[PDB]
Order: C-alpha cells, then structure tokens, then sequence
C-alpha cells in the first residue's frame, strides 16, 4: 500500500498533469 | 538536402498498428476499439509526416512537433487549449501518482537511483519520501528534470488525509491534493524549454542526414525521444506528440518501428532513466519478436 492511502478520499487528485502558478 | 528512403513498404501487421501511441500499464483499455483505432490513426500520421521529412517538408523538430499536435487535437472539448499550448515558465507542472499510475508507485520505491529525503507539507508535515530525481547534461551543465515522490508513511496518510477533509473540506483539499498529492511527480522545469527545444531541434537535424548506419540512426531518435518526454514541452500529450515525433523520424529513413511491448510506457520509462541509460535499452522497449 504505497498509495492507498487516499481510501475513498472525496478529494482526491485527478490522474493526469496539472498546471499551476509559480508561487 | 537529401532526400530519405521514406515510409517502408512492408507495414506492420495490423494489430501491431492498433498498438502505436498506445499505454500499456503493467497494471492494465488498449483492446478497446476506439483505441486501436485511436493508435492506427497514429500510425498512419506517422508515416504522412514521415513522407513529408524524407522530402525536406518538415526542417525543424518544432515544425514536426507541430505536426504531431494537430494529429493529437483532431482526435479530440474545453480541454483543447491545454493539448494545443506550451508550457509557460510561469507556471509548474505536476502529475499525481494516482490511477492510471499506479504501477510507477513501485518503480519510483525500489528504483536503483531512489533516495530517501523528508518532504516538507504545510498540511501533512513533513513526510519521508522515496525520490528519483531525473537529471540531464547539456553542454557542460546539469538540468534537473523530472522528480518523482512516493511517501511511505501511509498509515500516517490516510489517517491525516481524513482529518484534513472534514477540517478544510473536500474542494480545498482536493486542490491541495492536485498539487502536491503525496505521490506525484514534479515536471521538468518550464524555464529550461527554450535550451531544450534548440537541442531537440540539433537532433532532429542530425537525424535528417541521409548517412548514418542503422544503430546510429536508433540511438539518435532514442535520444529525441528521451528528450522530447523528460521535457514534457506542452500542458498536455507531450507522450504522444514525443512518441509521435520519433516514429515519424524512423519513418522518414524506412524503418518501420513496432509498438512498445505491454507493460512499457514510453514517456513513463524515459522519465525514469538517464539519457543514455534510456538510449540503451530503447530496443527492448520495443515489441521486435516474430513469435
């Protein structure tokens, strides 16, 4: 279990790349 | 110039061409029929393009990159402007090792180059993660690429994610979660593109000259590949426009290139490796048995 931490997790991340703003 | 052989006439069986451009996850959509036909149309531009290279058509890795996009955006939609931009320096770019990722979790965790450091996160803590970092060499100077984190504290996890939900709620946690989800992978740079692309473009130069044994030849469009992946040039499809730019390049010389064996992801693998590291095994990525 290396990444099944997020069990049912409502919020979790979309599997794909993702864009941000430098902070 | 000098013009090349240009697209073999002995072509891939068919259900090799339904398998161009495909992911097959070790873990894991390439049997459907919307996808082989997704990857025999991939094939097929591949070898238009390549027809357009071995006349001199196409004279700059930028120009083939743009011929890969507009393949890769027919077959598309808001999410048009993400597979049509490049990637500004203003910006970072992530991708959570979440599902269809699953199978890199353990790649990243018993890769020979993996070290442990300690992530810091203003919500989880400080967390202790498995790291690769994918590193390149240009003229004399390092460039770090892709990094890849794997925590492996997760009893820790799963319990913390839960306050956190309740605590912030699921929509700031999720876009928290976007960014810097535990296990994800923090893209190349966007500031180092420009030197990129002016490489990209000296090997695709290189590749274009009418002589070259057959090893060179590979080894080089290897190389192209690594580069064009590890540098994930656009917001979106980089795998596919890099897979598809290498292809084209073998193409252009007669080499018909067969699909990548089940279980290797093309960009997945290069952003796992070094250059050369890459460039050796690249043969072996690839499904070159008769039987």
């Amino acid at each position: 279990k290396f990444g099944d931490w997020d069990e049912n997790n409502p919020s979790s991340a979309d599997g794909y790349t993702h864009i941000f703003n430098k902070v | 110039f000098r013009a090349l052989p240009g697209p073999s006439q002995r072509q891939l069986e068919v259900y090799d061409q339904c398998l161009i451009g495909a992911a097959r996850w070790p873990d894991d959509k390439s049997n459907t029929p919307e996808n082989r036909a997704y990857c025999q149309s991939m094939y097929n531009s591949i070898r238009s393009a390549g027809d357009e290279i071995s006349r001199g058509g196409i004279t700059s890795f930028e120009e083939l990159w743009g011929r890969a996009t507009e393949w890769r955006l027919s077959k598309l939609e808001p999410l048009y402007s993400a597979f049509a931009s490049e990637r500004t320096s203003d910006t970072d770019a992530v991708t959570p090792l979440v599902k269809p990722y699953k199978s890199v979790l353990a790649r990243v965790v018993d890769h020979e180059d993996a070290h442990d450091e300690i992530m810091q996160d203003n919500l989880f803590g400080d967390l202790n993660v498995k790291v690769y970092r994918q590193t390149a060499y240009l003229h004399g100077n390092v460039i770090p690429l892709n990094t890849f984190r794997v925590a492996t504290d997760t009893e820790y996890l799963r319990d913390r994610v839960a306050h956190l939900r309740t605590e912030l709620g699921a929509k700031a946690l999720k876009q928290h979660l976007q960014r810097y989800n535990p296990d994800r992978i923090d893209h190349t740079n966007a500031s180092y593109l420009p030197i990129i692309k002016d490489h990209l473009n000296d090997l695709y130069r290189q590749a274009i000259s009418s002589d070259l044994s057959q090893a060179e030849l590979i080894s080089l469009i290897a190389r192209t590949h690594w580069w064009a992946a590890s540098a994930m040039p656009d917001q979106r499809g980089s795998a596919a426009k890099a897979e598809f730019a290498a292809r084209a390049i073998a193409s252009a010389h007669g080499i018909e290139l067969p699909p990548f064996r089940n279980g290797n992801v093309s960009d997945i693998e290069a952003m796992l490796s070094g250059e050369e590291e890459f460039v050796e095994k690249y043969r072996s990525l690839l499904d070159s048995d008769c039987f």
